């Protein structure tokens, strides 16, 4: 395929943030729940 | 039972299960061969700069790759069906035993002569004895005479369960309102384990099956002692 | 089969109206006669509390939860028998 | 305007887009469930400490992956986008009914998550066999909500099937015979026929489960003369067609992807490929009882179903060999999509061959309700339906968005997923031959090595799913607009540009008869 | 025995249905219901491709029974050729608004 | 007069995995034979073979339920 | 400005109100069965009927009034309706399978016989036979109505169609009666189960089909149909034959052979 | 009755850019508002009821 | 008429890649978290 160069280029810094933020949106909430499992059972 | 890092089938306890292993080796050679041939040929197609992008004639070659696969299926079906009908073949059992599935344990009935029946529950992990197996041991084993044709009748008094003993090649669903026949013949004495093979609620993972295979005289004296 | 009548030249409304009033409605009228003849009530049978009948695994979501939707006191017993 | 366009759509591309969005969200729900599963099995013992909760996780995992991720993406998504464009049709035949097929799915899903939030959920398996699914063993609303979820998903797919069949039959250029329609369109029409015939039998079964639970019927209850095996027959009568429904559009997309990235004007053996997909559709209706080899059925029946199941290998073989034949002498572009498609050909083959092992009723006695079945079907849904969805998505994202993906990030995503799924599912074969039951929350101790490896692999695939989200964000974040697409002469869906306009083929194509 | 009271397409058909119906009475196909008949499609005898714009997608079934359709845009101006078989096609713009 | 009974033998009327009818038949046959005799004076003994087969094959809980229902008047089969 | 014959439909809210009505009826049945309340059901049923009305109304507007129904659009709707009816045959097939399964291998709980011990079946020669006569008659009367319309005959179409509906309603009142009078219930084991659920779904389809015919009757009154364009009428006629043939199968199977 | 189809064809073909579900006039609007209100209100009462049934109430 | 072309044939804005990141994060995030909070919810019920 061929394409125009990016209209709004996304630098390494910017990708690092988007990837970091993406991963954390998945991991924090699951991690919170799995970490508090004992607290849910003893209750 | 299974042992750690086991790859294949539990060792054959009956001659029926002996036949399944040799049929499995057969079928698996064929699987490996085809799987390897597909993997190889993909890589053959993908490893040349040489091109032929024009229209290719499909008649001659479609013959080859329907007839060949069709022959392979027959090479598999033949012994598959030999074994199916051999399994079914009439046996003349010396003995009938019923098993009723329950939430969440097996009940057993030996009622040819006397009214012998007991409940069989998993040994809790906190109550295991030195060298006993987690999730597999039962309070009351199914004692059965070795080297003799036994008829198992399987059923349930609540939900579906299924009565399995992988070493003997056995799995018969346990359905209320229904009595499923199967036949059992251990070539050897010992302990032969199995697990409820139809989801039946909370404790489906925790209602196992232990067969204890001993000589007839020990079986007779056991039975008398269990009344 | 040809059934046994005749017909079948061109296919008009006229033919199908012929069959509507010549065969169809007369058949309905005969079966209506034949029915308003073998009707009137019948010997309601001795109640036996067979376990394969009057099934109750969950109360019905209407009434007292023990009557079926088209309950007829005359011919439908409850699991404990017919009603006074 | 936003409402008139996205809640009131009658446009095949916008509805295809709502489907892909819905599918992608469902995929996340489906994935979380699969990680809870593999968390519980990741070391010996109990994690959730409640094997009804485990049973509910497994049930919902399957409902979500099957009914809310695969079908809506493949048929609702790629189907509404591509089928009209590939036959130069101005939209689908019933473009307003098409919108209701889509809006039935959010309600269907709300019913499933309600099922899991009320009482103790439905710990039944996706098969929902009675009497466990019954009003004694599963008292209360959970199973009824599950039944009603399946009813709405059912109506959605039946109306969709009528829509694709009508559209593909009636809305081709007048000069295009069905033997000039591309293979993806064929895959969807044959899929739609399967959906038309099979779902109404499921609706019957689960409606009879609804009356046993709530109106004192006894269809499946021995006390009233009923039979639980009846429900199995009705469910599997649908359930086998269902699995071919899950893969046929997959086959369609694989055929286009392999053709395109081989730099070929056509797939090898077009008519053979049509024949194969139709044979597979037909045979898929006369094999259902291979799901029932252990319920206690007569030897002759078990020999028929063994034999009828194996036949399917032949037509399926003609597709596999025809894809190798398409590659042969190709000018191969090692694009991300081609990688997915080459992954597909290999893993699907592996999965189908373990299927052929299960076809032998004899062996199936030992393998049934073990992890050997779980391994078989994850090789053909989580390396088959999923790999064909990925290949299609990276291949057609530019058409749908106007934007291009980073090809390097996408090859990286492929590499991570391939290791993930192979580490997750290959060992389950061993767990199966050695006799580990399925629908188990804990296992005897000998099973720990392969369960640990399997659970670790489940995590490597989570990492790919997370990267995927980032990759789609990067594409939209960077905004690299498409210019040129090769092979438009044999890929009509690209020929109106990227994205194509809201209205396409306002002027139909011109095709001579000669 | 009989009578009337039931309108005809000629009396009561309207909008695009009426337009399709009246065009077919004159043997015209403005709404692309019929497959065009090919010419020999040479330079001298090109395939005449009606359009309401200055481009329209052709699809060429190069030979009878071919399953592969070759798709390309035809622009107003000099006769273009099918990239697979070379048969010529010419755009003949403008129409509709009658 | 085979007696020397170990278990119910193969009955060619019931050759497949589902043995429900086999149990049921032998239960009916016994209580039938038992009624013939406990009416016309003779010896339950001639009914014995039906008794041993149904006892061998039938779940305790089925027999138990069938017996309770004979007593109740709700037994659905014909004796 | 299109130069194809097919119908681009205006943005519609009815697909959304349809889907939500589906959620309201299913969650309302759940509310009814389990939490002893009918209000969700009452609302879903209402919005469903409101949806149905406005959607099919719009189809009339689009066709009779705006003329978007070219021969191509009509050919499509034909396929659509044939495909819908096929889907309904497979639904019923599920219940025939159920019936044949239960009745061909009666279980011990039933006395090992069909009919089950304690089931006193309806005489297939009484109201069942009348019902058969009524649906077959309606099959004749709707065919006369079809030929009347094709031949331009307004009065005779309306007469034939009125008759077809009357017979439709007659069947419905008869079935309501024999439901009331039946000595067995839906809870009389698998006999009651198969009987009331199979014939009860049939009964619903008779009402749906009757409703469709009535819509066709009123549209004909307002002169919507021409002698050559009347797909609403053919669809209703196809549906009505379907309902008729399903009844013949129920009669032969449940009422006659199952007696 | 008389054949007033031609009247209706004029009304529904009037070039006012109104969609087909609103083109009949003010009652189309009223009926739509009642339909959409029952649907959206019913769906919120639905979400409340799932709320209710999600937590134990002896 | 509606808007056509890149970033305009979708029901979400791509005008700002950070606003977009928030939306994608909420959307795939609500999906993945939902099961964890259902397990939680059932563990707490008893
Ligand atoms: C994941 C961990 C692997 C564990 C291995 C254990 C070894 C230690 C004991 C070291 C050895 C100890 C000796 C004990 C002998 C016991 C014999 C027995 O009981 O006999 C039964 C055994 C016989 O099986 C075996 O003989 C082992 C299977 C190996 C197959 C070839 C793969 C080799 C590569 C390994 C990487 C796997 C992951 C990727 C595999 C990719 C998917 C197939 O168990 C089976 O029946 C397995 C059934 C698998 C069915 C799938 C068929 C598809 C195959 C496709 C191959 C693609 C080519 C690779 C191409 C590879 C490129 C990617
Ligand atoms: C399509 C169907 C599908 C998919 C994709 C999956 C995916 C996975 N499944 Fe699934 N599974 C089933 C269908 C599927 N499964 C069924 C039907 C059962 C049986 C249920 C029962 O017994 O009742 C089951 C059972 C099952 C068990 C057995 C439970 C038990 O017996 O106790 C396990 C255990 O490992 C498991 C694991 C996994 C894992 C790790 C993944 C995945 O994590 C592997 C990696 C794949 C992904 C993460 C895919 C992500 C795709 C997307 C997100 C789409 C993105 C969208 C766009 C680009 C538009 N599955
Ligand atoms: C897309 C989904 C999909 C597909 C395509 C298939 C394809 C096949 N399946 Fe599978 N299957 C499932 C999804 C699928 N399956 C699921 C979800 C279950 C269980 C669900 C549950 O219980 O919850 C299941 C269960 C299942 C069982 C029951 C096991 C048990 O529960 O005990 C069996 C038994 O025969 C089976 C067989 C097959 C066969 C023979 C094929 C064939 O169609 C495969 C044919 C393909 C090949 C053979 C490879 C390509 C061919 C060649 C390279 C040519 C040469 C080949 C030969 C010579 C053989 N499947
Ligand atoms: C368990 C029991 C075991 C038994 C064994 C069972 C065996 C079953 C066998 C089935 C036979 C199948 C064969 C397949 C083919 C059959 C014939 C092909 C028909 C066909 O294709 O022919 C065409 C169509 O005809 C058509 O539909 C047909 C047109 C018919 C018109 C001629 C009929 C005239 C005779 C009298 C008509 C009946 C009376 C009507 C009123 C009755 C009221 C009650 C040609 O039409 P035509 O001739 O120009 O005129 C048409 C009439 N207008
Ligand atoms: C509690 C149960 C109640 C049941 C309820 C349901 C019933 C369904 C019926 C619906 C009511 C509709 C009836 C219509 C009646 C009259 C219509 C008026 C028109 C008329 O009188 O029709 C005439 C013929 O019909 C006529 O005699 C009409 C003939 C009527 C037929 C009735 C059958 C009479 C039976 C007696 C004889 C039986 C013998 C049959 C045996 C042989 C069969 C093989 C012809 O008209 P015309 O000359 O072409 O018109 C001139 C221009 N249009
Ligand atoms: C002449 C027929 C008139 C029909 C209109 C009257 C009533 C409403 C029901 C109609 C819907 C039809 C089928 C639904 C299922 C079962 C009903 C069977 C028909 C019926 O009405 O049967 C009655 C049972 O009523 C009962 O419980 C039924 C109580 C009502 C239950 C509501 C329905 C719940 C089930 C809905 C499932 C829908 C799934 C469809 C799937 C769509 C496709 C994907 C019989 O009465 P009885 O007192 O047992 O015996 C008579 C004794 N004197
Ligand atoms: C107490 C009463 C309770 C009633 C509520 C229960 C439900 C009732 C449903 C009744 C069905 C009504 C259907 C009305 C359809 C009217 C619209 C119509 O008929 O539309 C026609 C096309 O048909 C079309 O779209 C095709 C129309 C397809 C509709 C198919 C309907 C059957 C399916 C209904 C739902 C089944 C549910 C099954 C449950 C298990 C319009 O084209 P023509 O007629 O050619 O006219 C144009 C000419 O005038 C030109 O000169
Ligand atoms: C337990 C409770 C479960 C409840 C679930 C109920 C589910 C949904 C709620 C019902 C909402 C339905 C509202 C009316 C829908 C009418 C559809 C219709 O009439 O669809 C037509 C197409 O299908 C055709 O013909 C023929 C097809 C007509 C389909 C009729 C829709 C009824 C759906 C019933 C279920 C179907 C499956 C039954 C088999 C098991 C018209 O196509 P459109 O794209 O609109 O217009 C195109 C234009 O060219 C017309 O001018
Ligand atoms: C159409 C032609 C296809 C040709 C293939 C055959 C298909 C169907 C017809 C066959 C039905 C009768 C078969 C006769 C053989 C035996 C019947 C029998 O008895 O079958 C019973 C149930 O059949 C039952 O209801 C079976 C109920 C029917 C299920 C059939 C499934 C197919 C349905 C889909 C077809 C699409 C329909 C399209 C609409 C026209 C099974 O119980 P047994 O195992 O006896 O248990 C007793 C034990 O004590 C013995 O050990
Ligand atoms: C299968 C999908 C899941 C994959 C694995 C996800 C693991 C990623 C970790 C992200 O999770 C965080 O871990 C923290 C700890 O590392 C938790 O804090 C907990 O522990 C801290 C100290 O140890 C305290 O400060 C906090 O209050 C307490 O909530 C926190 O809630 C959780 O978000
Ligand atoms: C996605 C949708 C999923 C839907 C899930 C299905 C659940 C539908 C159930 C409807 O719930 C209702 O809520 C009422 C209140 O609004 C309850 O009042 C009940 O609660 C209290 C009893 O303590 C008191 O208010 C009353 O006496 C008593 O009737 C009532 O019983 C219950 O039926
Ligand atoms: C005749 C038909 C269509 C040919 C055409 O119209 O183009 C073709 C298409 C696919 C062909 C089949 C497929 O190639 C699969 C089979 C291949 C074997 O070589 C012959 C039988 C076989 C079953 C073929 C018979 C016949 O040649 C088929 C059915
Ligand atoms: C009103 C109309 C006459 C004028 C016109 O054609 O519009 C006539 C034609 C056919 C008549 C109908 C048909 O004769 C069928 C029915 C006959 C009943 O005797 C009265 C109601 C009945 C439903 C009639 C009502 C009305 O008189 C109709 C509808
Ligand atoms: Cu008992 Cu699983
Ligand atoms: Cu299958
Ligand atoms: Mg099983
Ligand atoms: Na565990
Ligand atoms: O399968
Ligand atoms: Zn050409």
């Amino acid at each position: 395929i061929t394409a125009k160069p990016a209209k709004t280029p996304t630098s390494p810094k910017e990708q690092a943030i988007g990837l970091s933020v993406t991963f954390l949106s998945f991991l924090l909430p699951a991690g919170w729940v799995l970490y508090h499992l004992d607290n849910y059972k003893k209750s | 039972m299974a042992y750690p890092m086991q790859l294949g089938f539990q060792d054959a306890t009956s001659p029926i299960m002996e036949e399944l292993l040799h049929f499995h080796d057969h079928t698996l050679m064929i699987v490996f061969l085809i799987s390897s041939l597909v993997l190889y040929i993909i890589s053959l197609m993908l490893t040349t700069k040489l091109t032929h992008t024009s229209t290719m004639d499909a008649q001659e070659v479609e013959t080859i790759w329907t007839i060949l696969p069709a022959i392979i299926l027959i090479l598999i079906a033949l012994p598959s069906l030999r074994i199916l009908y051999m399994m079914d073949e009439i046996n003349n059992p010396s003995l009938t035993v019923k098993t009723m599935g329950h939430q969440w344990y097996w009940s057993y009935e030996y009622t040819d002569y006397e009214d012998l029946s007991f409940d069989s529950y998993m040994i809790p992990t906190s109550e295991l004895k030195p060298g006993e197996l987690r999730l597999l041991e039962v309070d009351n084993r199914v004692v059965l005479p070795m080297e003799m044709t036994i008829r198992m009748l399987v059923s349930s008094e609540d939900v579906l369960h299924s009565w399995a003993v992988p070493s003997l090649g056995l799995k018969t669903d346990a359905i209320p309102g229904r009595l499923n026949q199967t036949t059992l013949m251990s070539s050897r004495p010992g302990l032969y384990y199995g697990q409820c093979s139809e989801i039946c609620g909370s404790n489906h993972s925790f209602m196992p099956i232990v067969l204890e295979l001993v000589p007839l005289k020990y079986f007779e004296k056991w039975s008398a002692s269990m009344l | 089969a040809s059934a046994a009548k005749g017909d079948h030249g061109g296919t008009g409304a006229r033919t199908w109206r012929f069959l509507t009033f010549g065969l169809a409605l007369p058949s309905v009228a005969l079966c209506t006669l034949n029915s308003w003849l073998h009707s009137g009530h019948r010997e309601r049978p001795a109640f036996i509390p067979y376990h394969h009948l009057r099934i109750r695994t969950k109360p019905f979501s209407w009434g007292d939860g023990n009557h079926t939707f088209f309950h007829n006191p005359r011919v439908n017993p409850l699991p404990t028998g017919y009603e006074k | 305007m936003f409402i008139n366009r996205w809640l009131f759509s009658t446009n095949h591309k916008d509805i295809g887009t709502l489907y892909l969005l819905f599918g992608a969200w469902a995929g996340m729900v489906g994935t979380a469930l699969s990680l809870l599963i593999r968390a519980e099995l990741g070391q010996p013992g109990t994690l959730l400490g409640d094997d009804q909760i485990y049973n509910v996780v497994v049930t919902a995992h399957a409902f979500v992956m099957i009914f809310f991720m695969v079908m809506p993406i493949m048929i609702g998504g790629f189907g509404n986008w591509l089928v009209p464009l590939m036959i130069g049709a101005p939209d689908m035949a019933f473009p307003r009914m098409n919108n209701m097929s889509f809006w039935l799915l959010p309600p269907s899903f709300l019913l499933l998550l309600a099922s899991s939030m009320v009482e103790a959920g439905a710990g039944t398996g996706w098969t929902v066999y009675p009497p466990l699914a019954g009003n004694l063993a599963h008292a209360g609303a959970s199973v009824d909500l599950t039944i009603f979820s399946l009813h709405l998903a059912g109506v959605s797919s039946i109306l969709g099937a009528i829509n694709f069949i009508t559209t593909i039959i009636n809305m081709k250029p007048p000069a295009m015979s069905q033997y000039q329609t591309p293979l993806f369109v064929w895959s969807v029409m044959i899929t739609a026929v399967l959906l038309l015939l099979s779902l109404p039998v499921l609706a019957a079964g689960i409606t009879m489960l609804l009356t046993d639970r709530n109106l004192n019927t006894t269809f499946f209850d021995p006390a009233g003369g009923g039979d639980p095996i009846l429900y199995q027959h009705l469910f599997w009568f649908f359930g086998h067609p269902e699995v071919y429904i899950l893969i046929l559009p997959g086959f369609g997309m694989i055929s286009h992807i392999v053709t395109y990235y081989s730099g070929k004007k056509e797939p090898f053996g077009y008519m053979g490929m049509v024949w194969a997909m139709m044979s597979i559709g037909f045979l898929g209706f006369i094999v259902w009882a291979h799901h029932m080899f252990t319920v206690g059925m007569d030897v002759d029946t078990r020999a028929y179903f063994t034999s009828a199941t194996m036949i399917i290998a032949i037509p399926t073989g003609v597709k596999v060999f025809s894809w190798l034949a398409t590659l042969h002498g190709g000018n191969i572009k090692w694009s991300p999509a081609m990688m997915w498609a080459l992954g597909f050909i290999f893993l699907f083959t592996v999965g189908g061959l373990t299927g052929i092992v299960l076809a032998n009723s004899s062996l199936d006695i030992v393998l049934h309700d073990t992890y050997y079945v779980v391994a078989h079907f994850h090789y053909v849904l989580s390396m088959g339906a999923v790999f064909a969805i990925m290949g299609g998505f990276v291949h057609w994202f530019p058409l749908f968005s106007g934007y291009t993906l980073n090809d390097t990030w996408a090859k990286i995503h492929f590499a991570i997923m391939f290791v993930g799924v192979n580490m997750t599912f290959f060992p389950q074969h061993f767990l199966g031959l050695s006799g580990m039951p399925r629908r188990y929350s804990d296992y005897p101790d000998a099973y720990t090595m392969w369960n640990t490896i399997s659970s670790m692999g489940s995590f490597i695939s989570l990492t790919a799913v997370m990267l995927m989200v980032f990759i789609i964000w990067e594409a939209f974040a960077s905004k690299r607009e498409v210019l040129t697409v090769d092979l438009t002469t044999t890929n009509l869906e690209w020929l109106n540009g990227c994205p194509p306009p809201y209205h396409t083929f306002e002027e139909p194509t011109y095709v001579n008869l000669k | 025995a009989s009578g009337g009271g039931v309108p005809t397409d000629e009396e009561q058909a309207t909008g695009l249905e009426r337009e399709v119906m009246l065009a077919a009475r004159k043997g015209q196909d403005p709404y692309n219901i019929l497959a065009p008949k090919a010419t020999s499609g040479t330079k001298e005898d090109p395939n005449l491709v009606p359009s309401i714009t200055n481009k329209r997608i052709v699809g060429c079934i190069c030979e009878e029974d071919n399953s592969t359709v070759i798709w390309f845009w035809l622009h107003k101006g000099e006769a273009q050729r099918c990239p697979s078989c070379g048969t010529h096609y010419k755009l003949v713009p403008h129409q509709l608004a009658h | 007069k085979i007696k020397n009974y170990q278990t119910a033998p193969f009955d060619s009327r019931f050759p497949n995995q589902n043995q429900t009818r086999n149990c049921w038949q032998n239960y009916l046959d016994f209580h039938r034979c038992e009624k013939a005799m406990t009416a016309k004076g003779g010896d339950v003994s001639v009914c014995e073979w039906y008794r041993r087969v149904y006892k061998s094959l039938c779940p305790i809980s089925w027999v138990s339920t069938w017996d309770d229902r004979r007593a109740e008047g709700t037994f659905p089969g014909k004796i | 400005h299109q130069t194809h014959a097919y119908h681009m439909v205006n943005p519609s809210p009815w697909p959304l109100t349809g889907a939500l009505s589906a959620l309201l009826m299913t969650s309302g049945l759940t509310m009814w069965f389990h939490f002893n309340s009918m209000t969700l059901l009452m609302i879903g049923l209402t919005t469903n009927m409101l949806t149905m009305y406005q959607w099919w109304r719009d189809v009339i507007r689009e066709s009779t009034f705006q003329g978007h129904h070219t021969p191509a659009v009509q050919k499509g709707l034909r396929y659509g309706m044939i495909l819908f009816i096929i889907s309904e045959v497979l639904f019923f097939t599920g219940f025939f399978w159920a019936f044949y399964h239960s009745s061909l291998a009666p279980t011990p709980e039933l006395g090992g016989c069909w009919p089950p011990t304690g089931i006193h079946p309806l005489n297939p020669l009484e109201v069942p036979l009348l019902n058969t006569s009524v649906l077959l008659a309606s099959g004749v009367s709707i065919t006369w109505a079809h030929h009347s319309l094709m031949e331009g005959d307004r009065k005779h179409m309306l007469q034939a169609l009125f008759i077809t509906i009357t017979l439709g309603v007659y069947f419905t009142l008869l079935q309501a009666s024999e439901y009331y009078e039946a000595p067995f219930t839906i809870s009389d084991g698998v006999y009651g189960s198969t009987f009331f659920v199979a014939t009860g779904f049939h009964g619903l389809h008779v009402i749906i089909g009757s409703t469709f015919l009535i819509v066709c009757f009123f549209r004909q009154l307002k002169f919507h149909f021409t002698s050559n364009h009347h797909f609403g009428f053919e669809a209703a006629a196809w549906y009505w034959h379907f309902v008729d043939v399903v009844w013949l199968f129920l009669y032969v199977s449940i009422y006659w052979w199952g007696s | 009755f008389e054949n007033r189809v031609a009247e209706k064809q004029k009304l529904f073909q009037e070039d006012n850019g109104l969609p087909v579900h609103l083109k009949g006039g003010a009652t189309d609007n009223i009926l739509y508002r009642v339909t959409m209100t029952l649907c959206l209100g019913g769906t919120l009462y639905s979400l409340y009821c799932l709320g209710w049934a999600s937590f134990p109430h002896k | 008429h509606y808007e056509e072309g890149p970033g305009k044939n979708i029901p979400f804005s791509v005008e700002n890649k950070w606003r977009l990141l928030a939306m994608m994060t909420l959307f795939f995030g609500s999906g993945f978290a939902a099961p964890f909070f259902i397990v939680r919810h059932q563990l707490l019920k008893k």
